[PDB]
């Protein structure tokens, strides 16, 4: 929980995974993350298509 | 019952069904992911 919260960080500012963000849903889906999966990622304000 | 739209009441309350004594509205609209 500390790592893979280390790591989505720095994946998250890079300012290019707004279009990639099916890169950051494979990062926490390799670790176990689904609080923060579920708050920053699938949570409705970004535009996925499911 | 499809009906297209651009007084509503009288030909769908008295030849349809009842009244109704409560009206719940769910404002949600078309967003797909939910």
């Amino acid at each position: 929980n500390a790592i893979s919260f280390a790591l989505y960080k720095a994946f998250s500012t890079n300012e290019h995974d707004r279009d990639n963000w099916n890169g950051q849903l494979k990062l926490l889906l390799e670790w176990n993350q689904l609080d923060l999966a579920s708050d920053e990622i699938f949570t409705n304000d970004r535009n996925w298509e499911s | 019952k499809y009906i297209r739209l651009s007084t509503l009441y009288d030909l769908m309350t008295q030849h349809w069904h009842l009244k109704t004594p409560n009206l719940v509205i769910s404002v949600t609209g078309g967003a797909k992911n939910f």
